RNA sequence: UUACAAAUAAGCGCUCUCAACUUAAUUUAUGAAUAAAAUCUAAAUAAAAUAUAUACGUACACCCUCUAACCUAGAGAAGGUUA
RNA sequence: CCUCAUUGGAUCAGGACAUCCCAAUGGUGUAGAAGCUAUUAAUGGUUCGUUUGCAACGAUUAAAGUCCUACGUGAUCUG
C-alpha cells in the first residue's frame, strides 16, 4: 500500500474498490500492485 | 380588565411551563424553540430590563436526529485549563457519555452572550426520556409543536395506503427476487 | 445473604503501632506494619439510592474518644446509635448482601492471613517546603558564581503565554 | 547509614504501583448495485485490530465544642487530642 | 581596486509531528536471522565524559528524534 495521488491499474488482474473513504486498487495476483489514494 | 393593579401585573408577567418532543428532531431547531422561550422572546411585553422568560421542558432528548454525518463529523471541544487538558469528542461519543450534553450546550449558543443567560438555562428542564418528576408534570402549561416533520417508516403506512400509491413497473414472473 | 461474584464487604478502621521484621520460609526478611482494631462499629447504612451512586455506602469508625470536648451534634448521633463517641468516621461501599446492621464491632479476624489489602491514611505533614523537597527540583550549582539562587524554582514558565500554567509545581505546603 | 555528641529528620535504607466502554493504518466473514460458485461495505451488515481516554473505579464525604494545655497539625489562622 | 559583523550553559520546561526508541500494520529481489520501503500513532522516554571553541572523539543505550516558544526562560543564576 503506498498512498499516492493518482491511482492507476498496473495489469489485468488489478480491480479497483471503495473502502473506508478511499480508492483501492488492489491485485491478488501480485500484491506490489496495491495503491491508496 | 377589571383587575386589581396587583393581580393585573401578576397575571401579565407571570411565567409559563411549556413542554417539547424532541424525539427525531434536530437538537438546533430545538434551541431555536428552546432559546426564544427562555429569553421571553414570545410576549409582546417583552423588555431586555424585565425577566419576562419561561420555563421550557424537553423530553426524549437521547432520540434526537442529526442530519447528515454530523455524529461524526460535529466535534465538541474543552479545556480542563492544564497541560494536556485538550479534549475533542465527536457528537456520538458526546451523546453516549451524556444523553442530554447536546441539547444543552445548542440551546446555549443560542442564548445571548450575558449575565442572563446563565440564569435563563436554570429555567430549562431536559429529561432523556419520556420520564417525568410528578411536579414538573402539574406545572406544565401547553405543548408544542415539533419543528421537524416525521418521515413514516415502511411498517407504518397503512396496508391501504400501499394500495393507493402506485405499480410503477412490475417484475418479469423469469425473476429470482 | 450468600457471596455472590462481584461482592464488596465492609473494610475496618484500625491504629498504626508501628513496624518490625518478619520472615518467610525461603530465609528472606520482610518490613511489616502492625494495624490494631480497635473499638470498630458499623455506625451507619444507606440504600444504593440515597448514596447516588451504583453500590451502597457503610459508615464505619474506630477508637472511641472522650465526650468532653464534642460538639453536640456529634453526641447526639451516638447517643441515638447506643455508642461511646468514636475518634473517626469512614464511607465503605458495600454491595446489598454484604450490608451489615449498625452497632455491630468488626474484629482484626475480618481479615485472614493471604488475602490482599489497601490502606489509606494522611500522610505525615512536612508543613511548608521548598521546590527541592516538595518536588525533587535539582536546584542550582553551590559555587561557581551563583548568587542567591540554590534552592529557587528556575524559570517558572514561557515568555509566550505571558501567564503561569494552572498546576505549576511551587513551594508550598507538603 | 549520616547527623542532632536528644525522644527526630534524611538517603546511601524499605515498601507499593491496575482497569479501557469508546479507533487508524490494516485484515477477515456475509452480500447488492453488477447473470459471479464475484466484491471487507463514503451499500444495508458482522468481527478482529496501536497510542490515546475516564465511560467505570479508588480517595474525599461528618457542619462541626473550645478558657486553656498538649500535638507525629502548623509561618499566622486552620486541624487533632482532653479517665 | 578591497571589504565584513547575538549566542552557550544551569534550572523548569509548554507545544507541533514532518516518529529517534517503545506499540499496530502493507510491500519486498521478506526461507530463518538481520534489513529496506510505506501507512498509522505524539504515548512516555530520549545517557555520561574528553579535547574543545565550533566541532573533534571515547564508552554506552530500546533510543541518544527534528523543530516552535523574542539564546522559550538574565526583576531565577551564569560564561
Ligand atoms: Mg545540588
Ligand atoms: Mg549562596
Ligand atoms: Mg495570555
Ligand atoms: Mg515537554
Ligand atoms: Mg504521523
Ligand atoms: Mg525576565
Ligand atoms: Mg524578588
Ligand atoms: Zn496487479
Amino acid at each position: 500500500f503506498k498512498t499516492k495521488g493518482v491511482i492507476k491499474k498496473r495489469c489485468k488482474d488489478c480491480y479497483k474498490v471503495k473502502r473506508r473513504g478511499r480508492w483501492f486498487i488492489l491485485c491478488k495476483t501480485n500484491p506490489k500492485h496495491k495503491q491508496r489514494q | 380588565s377589571s383587575f386589581s393593579r396587583a393581580p393585573q401585573q401578576w397575571a401579565t408577567f407571570a411565567r409559563m411551563w411549556y413542554l417539547l418532543d424532541g424525539k427525531m428532531q434536530p437538537p438546533g431547531k430545538l434551541a431555536v424553540i428552546a432559546s426564544n422561550k427562555l429569553q421571553g422572546l414570545n410576549k409582546p411585553v417583552y423588555h431586555q430590563l424585565s425577566d419576562c422568560g419561561d420555563h421550557v421542558v424537553i423530553i426524549n432528548t437521547r432520540h434526537i436526529a442529526f442530519s447528515g454525518n454530523k455524529w461524526e463529523q460535529k466535534v465538541y471541544s474543552s479545556h480542563t485549563g492544564y497541560p494536556g487538558g485538550f479534549r475533542q469528542v465527536t457528537a456520538a461519543q458526546l451523546h453516549r457519555k451524556d444523553p442530554v450534553a447536546i441539547v444543552k450546550l445548542a440551546i446555549y449558543g443560542m442564548l445571548p452572550k450575558n449575565l442572563h443567560r446563565r440564569t435563563m438555562m436554570q429555567r430549562l428542564h431536559l429529561f432523556p426520556d419520556e420520564d417525568i418528576p410528578e411536579d414538573i408534570l402539574k406545572n406544565l402549561v401547553e405543548e408544542l409543536p415539533q419543528p421537524r416533520r416525521v418521515p413514516k417508516r415502511l411498517d407504518e403506512y397503512t396496508q391501504e395506503e400501499i394500495e393507493a400509491f402506485p405499480r410503477v413497473w412490475t417484475p418479469p414472473d423469469d425473476f429470482r427476487m | 445473604h450468600p457471596w455472590e461474584p462481584g461482592s464488596f464487604r465492609v473494610g475496618l478502621i484500625a491504629l498504626k503501632l508501628g513496624m518490625m521484621p518478619l520472615w518467610t520460609k525461603d530465609g528472606q526478611k520482610h518490613a511489616v506494619t502492625l494495624l490494631q482494631v480497635q473499638d470498630c462499629h458499623v455506625l451507619k447504612y444507606t440504600p444504593k439510592e440515597d448514596h447516588n451512586g451504583k453500590i451502597a455506602a457503610l459508615t464505619v469508625g474506630g477508637k472511641t474518644v472522650s465526650r468532653f470536648y464534642k460538639p453536640d451534634s456529634r453526641l447526639e448521633f451516638y447517643r441515638d446509635l447506643g455508642l461511646p463517641p468514636k475518634q473517626i468516621h469512614k464511607i465503605f461501599h458495600v454491595t446489598d448482601n454484604a450490608v451489615i446492621k449498625p452497632g455491630t464491632p468488626l474484629y482484626a479476624a475480618h481479615f485472614r492471613p493471604g488475602q490482599y489489602v489497601d490502606v489509606t491514611a494522611k500522610t505525615i505533614g512536612k508543613g511548608f517546603q521548598g521546590v527541592m523537597k516538595r518536588w525533587g527540583f535539582k536546584g542550582q550549582p553551590a559555587s561557581h558564581g551563583q548568587t542567591k539562587t540554590h534552592r529557587r524554582p528556575g524559570a517558572i514558565s514561557t515568555g509566550d503565554i505571558a501567564r503561569v500554567w494552572p498546576g505549576t509545581k511551587m513551594p508550598g505546603r507538603m
